[PDB]
């Protein structure tokens, strides 16, 4: 919550970070996506790799990116701490983010939060003393009519209940991974009393294309 | 800059010293205090050769036009990118 | 045609919106993707340019600039940069989900929006800016890049037409600012997500500083179907200047949220009541409607009565368009709280560039959480409003609009439920 860094034996300049020489071929691969003069805009990913990698990142993954992109090390803290996702304390293996912008609190996220809260018996901001679970309270997430919902480091999971999101905590401490979906009737983002639209076949390719073409 | 619209006569200042009681700035110099301001240059010139006071005179020194450009923070191939906003 | 709505299922650009049919390279080109892409880039950018002129194609970003005009500035002899269309899928708005949509289930359509518009506008190469949060969104359409170069599509002589171009797909990293195009623009550049000053407009100075044009993720991706389709079709549907098919995402006290393509000129009664099955506890529940995601200002449920789901119907509802997010809210909602957490969005999601969103933002959030518990005495309404006043037009980009916006609609029809609040607060305080 702090956006001034202070070394710790744990975060310091000689923390040990490396990348993988498959994450500097990655690395390769994402420099390659950018005009030659403008390796800089590779900021973001590869610092994003770093976190991938390491799980969060200690001040050496940004003196590295800053390091291998030949920028000054300003630029890669300013990128740091501009966005939200950079973990600059690690957090536990499992990042759960609840929306709690006003289309999800409209269908009662603090219930949610309430239940991840009562089940991991930490609040907003905290870890879980084994370091499996840092629950914290995020904006929108664009998943707004599969509200509520949370994210678990790749994956939504929507349309939640409290016995929903207390199942999907039960089945990540037990080591298996969950359905990265809605858990109520629908799939994706239809209306769950059947689809009122969409409901023929596509026409094909050719249909309604305009003469001279 | 709206200090910098006139002209000034200062003179060249004399000796200050402590005040042996309070330790306060002395002087025995009546035109330390004495600053005039005049509209032109020529002004100031014809009020110094009017007075006997010999004078010396700097030239008024504006800032140069600058030339300025919001989209050059951003160029392609020059250095006057900026690395940061 | 005096009355909209009630779209036929051929007529919808986004068919496999839902996830139903295979996202992939066979179930897009069973549906139409990638059908005669050829002969419509052999055409050169002038009938593609002519095209979305006259298919009355206006900005689903969620601002509404004519695209056709928008595209057309691109249209010029280049000077040694390259040129850049930068698709926008950042999609940051509290209602809004349905670029994600168009990335999940139609990435094809999208790909095919990025070379028919580059082709259009001279463009080199695709920036697809994907928000971070949409990584199996990113990582989907990464997979339809892929088919995409495999197919020959695009890349080296994409679809055999002698054009070369190239589609990057760019991850954000959890900002809602990096959605306004030059802040994007900042944001592929690998700074902070702020937004440039306009002049220069990124036909001129865009990403790199070369000529770019930043367009929705719905913009793309219905281009393909307007040059296949004719322009014409596209104009058939909607008021004038308001044409076109558009995606709708009703959250909040409906009964079923969902995500639908309607004709422009819908009633909002009409979209609620068919496709999301109602408010909950009937049209009559109804409080209050934000029309388009979180920028735009609410409205009351005497003016969703009548007002039609397009650009100038809701402008003279004294609110706007948007991103055509409909976030419904009903009698039991505490509406201040509501505002007031919309607002502490936009305090959090505000880079802190110029002074009046930097200070304003934060001073309105603190006068709204006074709002919310009463802790006000009613002369702070009108100071408030000036406050949105001061922010509004005097900030770089719109997001001080965006935050200035929900204070001043609900105000403006939910004054005497804050000036309720703040007696009962005086009364059981004092
Ligand atoms: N889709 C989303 O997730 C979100 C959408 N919005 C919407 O975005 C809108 C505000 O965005 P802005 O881009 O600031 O709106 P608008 O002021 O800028 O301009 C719209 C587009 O037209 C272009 N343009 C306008 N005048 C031009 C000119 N003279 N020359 C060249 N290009 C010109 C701009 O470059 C821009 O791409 C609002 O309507 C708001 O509701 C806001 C937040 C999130
Ligand atoms: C704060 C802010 C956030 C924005 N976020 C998005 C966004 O996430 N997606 C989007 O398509 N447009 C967004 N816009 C609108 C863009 O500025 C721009 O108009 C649009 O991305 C491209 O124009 P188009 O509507 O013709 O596609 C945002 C604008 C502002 C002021
Ligand atoms: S108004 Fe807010 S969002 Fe825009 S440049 Fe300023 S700090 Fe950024
Ligand atoms: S409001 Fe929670 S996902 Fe958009």
């Amino acid at each position: 919550a702090l956006f001034v860094h202070r070394d710790t034996p744990k975060n310091n300049p000689e923390t040990p970070f490396d990348f993988t020489p498959e994450n500097y071929k990655r690395i390769e691969a994402i420099v390659k996506n950018y005009p030659e003069g403008h390796k800089a805009a590779a900021v973001l990913p590869v610092l994003d790799l770093a976190q991938r990698q390491n799980g969060w990142l200690p001040i050496s993954a940004m003196n590295k990116v800053a390091e291998i992109l030949q920028v000054p090390p300003m630029r890669v803290y300013e990128v740091a701490t501009f966005y939200t996702m950079y973990n600059r304390k690690p957090v536990g293996k499992y990042h759960i983010q609840v929306c709690t912008t006003t289309p999800c609190m409209l269908r009662n996220s603090d219930s949610i939060l309430e239940a991840i809260q009562k089940k991991l018996g930490i609040k907003v901001g905290e870890t879980t003393p084994d370091k499996l679970f840092t629950l914290i309270e995020v904006e929108c997430l664009g998943a707004c009519v599969n509200a509520p919902m949370v994210q678990i480091n790749d994956n939504y999971y929507e349309d939640l209940t409290p016995k929903d999101i207390e199942e999907i905590i039960d089945e990540l401490k037990a080591g298996k991974i969950p359905k990265p979906g809605p858990r109520s009737g629908r799939f994706s983002c239809e209306p769950a009393g059947g689809l009122t639209s969409l409901t023929e076949p596509p026409k094909g390719p050719g249909f309604g294309v305009q003469a001279g073409l | 800059v709206n200090n910098t619209k006139k002209w000034k006569m200062e003179f060249d200042t004399r000796e200050r010293w402590e005040n042996p009681l309070m330790g306060w700035a002395s002087t025995a110099d009546p035109l330390s205090n004495l600053v005039l301001t005049f509209s032109t240059k020529e002004d100031a010139i014809a009020f110094a050769e009017k007075n006997g006071w010999s004078y010396d005179v700097e030239e008024r020194k504006v800032p140069k036009p600058k030339s300025k450009s919001y989209g050059a923070n951003f160029s392609w191939n020059k250095r006057t990118r900026v690395s940061t906003k | 045609k005096t009355s909209f709505g009630s779209l036929k299922d051929e007529d919808r650009i986004f068919t496999n919106l839902y996830g139903r049919h295979d996202w992939r390279l066979k179930g897009a080109q069973s549906r139409g993707d990638w059908y005669k892409t050829k002969e419509i880039l052999l055409k050169g950018p002038d009938w593609i340019l002519g095209e979305v002129k006259t298919s009355g194609l206006r900005g689903r970003g969620g601002a509404g600039f004519p695209t056709g005009l928008k595209w057309s500035f691109m249209n010029k002899p280049s000077d040694g940069r390259p040129k850049y269309l930068v698709v926008n899928a950042d999609e940051g708005e509290p209602g809004t989900c349905k670029d994600r949509e168009i990335i999940r289930h139609d990435p094809h359509k999208l790909v095919e929006g990025c070379l028919v518009g580059g082709r259009a506008m001279g463009a080199r190469a695709a920036y697809i800016y994907i928000r971070g949060e949409f990584y199996n969104e990113a990582s989907n359409l990464q997979v339809a890049i892929r088919e995409a170069y495999e197919a020959g599509l695009i890349g080296k002589n994409a679809c055999g037409s002698g054009y070369d171009f190239d589609v990057f797909v760019v991850r954000g990293a959890g900002a809602y600012i990096c959605g306004e195009e030059t802040a994007l623009i900042e944001s592929i550049e690998g700074k902070q997500g702020k937004p440039r000053l306009k002049p220069p407009f990124p036909a001129d100075v865009g990403v790199f500083g070369c000529p770019t044009t930043v367009a929705n993720v719905e913009t793309v991706a219905v281009s393909p179907t307007i040059c296949r389709r004719g322009g014409a079709w596209f104009a058939s549907f909607g008021r004038e200047r308001n044409s076109g098919t558009k995606l709708f995402n009703i959250s909040g006290h409906v009964n079923n949220p969902c995500t639908v393509e309607e004709e422009m000129s819908v009633p909002l009664k009409e979209l609620i009541e068919k496709h999301a099955g109602g408010v909950t506890g009937g049209w009559d529940n109804l409080l209050a409607v934000i029309p388009g995601g979180s920028s735009t200002p609410l409205i009351p449920k005497s003016v969703c009565e009548t007002v039609l789901m397009d650009f100038d119907a809701l402008i003279q509802a004294q609110t706007g368009l948007g991103t055509a997010a409909v976030i419904v809210m009903d009698r039991s909602t505490d509406i201040v709280k509501a505002i007031a957490r919309l607002i502490e969005f936009y305090k959090h999601e505000s880079c802190g560039q110029c002074t009046p969103c930097r200070e304003g933002v934060d001073w309105m959030n603190k006068v709204m959480a006074r709002f919310v518990r009463g802790d006000a005495r009613p002369a702070e309404i009108d100071s408030l409003w000036e406050i949105s006043k001061q922010i509004e037009g005097h900030t770089i980009c719109a997001l001080g609009d965006g935050a200035a916006w929900p204070v001043q609609g609900l105000i403006r029809h939910f004054r005497p439920e804050l000036e309720e609040r703040m007696q009962r607060f005086a009364q059981q305080h004092q």
